[PDB]
């Protein structure tokens, strides 16, 4: 938080709009319908992946 | 309980109610599938059976009555009349609350902790109703191109995810055709 | 005594021991009941159910002990949930 607060106070990037949801339009509804769906790190962004939706590992 | 106590006309049971948001966007008025979460469940169950829940609650109630008897016996050891009255009221209220919490867990909130049981499915199953027992879907039905498409899509997908029998559509009420849209 | 936490704590303690007895009985019954997949699913169910019984016990005896005691106010009981008096 200290890192982020200072980086953004000086670069004027305190608010970073999310361009995309953590789920794609293709995976949106399985994410909605899976209570155990949770984002994971991919391409340095927290997003939903097809492997982690309706997975036996989560249950 | 209160409705029965006052004898008001019980028109229906609000088995479920929920609200949801859609996603990142730049369109405020655009509807979305956010309320599809009300039918969320994991597929990758005796809790859905009521006889199992009923026997669970039965022996929980017998444990509660044993607890009540023990507490009254201890109170016997413990203005003697006023003290006994107050503590007997307490034991009765506490046993009633243990019973109520047991009934809440096993008949009302049995599905809040089960991912495999969706909110909608478990709200219906609290009254031994399957998804097929949802006969009518009072649609928002705003006569809008995006709204009636998206809404039908989410209702259909939630019915399909809830394992509704094929050939068992929900009837769509579109009361706004007559009443307009407030 | 409902305003006293030691009383509530011992109440919850024996409620928890009842819950663990219930868990052991349920696991024993599951032993009688894809055998590996069935056992995994039902063991998950028993663990979740025992966890919820524990959570409901803790809710009744530590969180919502005052919700149906008229003599305990919402403010007084909200404070007493953390052993805090009105002072």
């Amino acid at each position: 938080t200290y890192r982020y607060m200072h980086n953004a106070i000086t670069r004027n990037t305190m608010f970073v709009a999310k361009d995309k949801a953590p789920y794609s339009d293709e995976l949106e509804q399985p994410v909605y319908l899976d209570p155990l769906a949770r984002v994971e790190e991919n391409k340095k962004k927290l997003v939903f992946s097809d492997k982690t939706i309706q997975s036996n590992q989560s249950y | 309980d209160l409705a029965l106590k006052m004898g008001v006309p019980i028109h229906a049971v609000l088995a479920m109610t929920a609200t949801a948001t859609d996603k990142i966007g730049r369109s405020v008025p655009a509807p979305g599938k956010g309320i599809l979460t009300t039918a969320r469940e994991h597929h990758g169950s005796p809790l859905l059976n009521i006889k199992y829940r009923k026997r669970q609650l039965n022996k929980r109630l017998e444990q509660i009555k044993s607890w009540e008897e023990t507490e009254l016996s201890y109170l016997q050891e413990e203005s003697m009349h006023e003290f006994l009255k107050e503590r007997t009221e307490e034991v009765y209220r506490e046993s009633k609350r243990q019973v109520s919490d047991a009934k809440k867990q096993w008949g009302n909130s049995f599905y809040k902790s089960d991912p495999r049981i969706a909110p909608l499915r478990g709200a219906l199953a609290a009254f031994n109703l399957t998804i097929d027992d949802i006969g009518v879907a009072s649609f928002h039905g705003t006569s809008t191109v995006a709204n009636d498409k998206n809404e039908s899509a989410t209702i259909n997908n939630m019915m399909k995810h809830l394992g509704r029998s094929e050939g068992n559509p929900v009837f769509g009420v579109f009361q706004k055709y007559l009443t307009g849209h407030p």
